[PDB]
């Protein structure tokens, strides 16, 4: 069970697509719960689920849509270990694709520094790149970066 | 069958659910042969349970003007989804006692003549009831067909 997020400009927000070993397929909204979404953000290294958006808000998914329904405890590391329950085929359509917005949305990089690990801090927000202010920037911030 | 009871009306079962969405033509001899989603596959819970009321389900009560159930009144028996009276022929003291003890009114009892008012003039289901010594319930006493 390999999940991924597509169709989103935000780094940790997009439409849910689960790979069943070889094929990529979308997930219907009625088959996704809060516990399953929390596992998906954790597996994708995005931290915490913020919202669950149905109706193909992030992007009209293509390909097949699986009728598998996730019955998730909530503490599973991956979607693969989470028990699921099959359903009769053809239950859901394309217009009800599930979307997930996780927490880790900020993107920061270091540029123009000769070393890849050293450089001025640049942060992208509202569709533009810019340089972070030095004021109130200290060693604790630097270590996390 | 006369009724198919749902929503755990009869009771709540603790065992795991074995079948889901049973579709049967009604003529198959064994319950297994009917179509289902899969053996041991389910999406319900224990709160949903299936009950059945068969044709030969018998209950006993006394009908009176004041109350539907009373310690004195007309004797009624329930069979094949219908209520029926019982004839007075071959009536015995032991049979009267067994009727009273089954419904928890008294130990012995007595037969009073017919009252002035009778409800709906329901038919007779059984006649010539002869009760031996020993059976607490009326179902064990021989009678006419
Ligand atoms: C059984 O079905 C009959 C016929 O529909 C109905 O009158 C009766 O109320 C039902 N009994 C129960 C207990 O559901
Ligand atoms: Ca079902
Ligand atoms: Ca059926």
């Amino acid at each position: 069970r390999e999940p991924r997020l597509v169709g989103g400009d935000i780094p940790c927000s997009g439409r849910v697509e689960v790979k069943h070993g070889d094929t990529w397929g979308s997930i219907c909204d009625s088959d996704f719960s809060l516990e399953a979404a929390s596992v998906l953000c954790r597996e994708l290294q995005c931290g915490t689920v913020v919202s669950i958006l149905g109706g193909a808000h992030f992007g009209e998914g293509n390909g097949q849509i699986w009728a598998e329904e996730f019955q998730c405890e909530g503490h599973e590391s991956h979607l693969s270990l989470c028990p699921v329950a099959p359903r009769p085929e053809g239950t859901c359509s394309h217009s009800r694709d599930v979307g997930v917005v996780c927490s880790r949305y900020t993107e920061i990089r270091l540029v123009n520094g000769k070393t890849p690990c050293e450089g001025r801090v640049e942060l992208k927000t509202l569709g533009a790149w810019g340089s972070l202010c030095n004021s109130h920037w200290d060693i604790e911030d630097a270590h996390v970066l | 069958a006369i009724n198919a009871t749902g929503s755990a009306h009869f009771g709540e079962g603790t065992g795991p659910i074995w079948l889901d969405e049973m579709k049967c033509n009604g003529k198959e001899s064994r319950i297994w042969q009917c179509h289902s989603h899969g053996w041991g596959q389910q999406n319900c819970r224990h709160k949903e349970d299936a009950g059945v009321i068969c044709s030969e389900f018998m209950s006993l009560r006394l009908t009176s003007e004041a109350s539907r159930e009373a310690c004195a009144g007309r004797l009624e028996v329930f069979y094949n989804g219908a209520w029926g009276t019982v004839g007075k022929s071959s009536m015995s003291e032991t049979t009267v006692g067994v009727v009273c003890r089954q419904l928890g009114c008294a130990d012995k009892g007595k037969i009073n003549p017919a009252s002035l008012d009778k409800a709906m003039s329901i038919p007779m289901w059984v006649d010539n009831v002869q009760c031996p010594k020993g059976p607490d319930t009326l179902w064990q006493c021989p009678s006419s067909p």
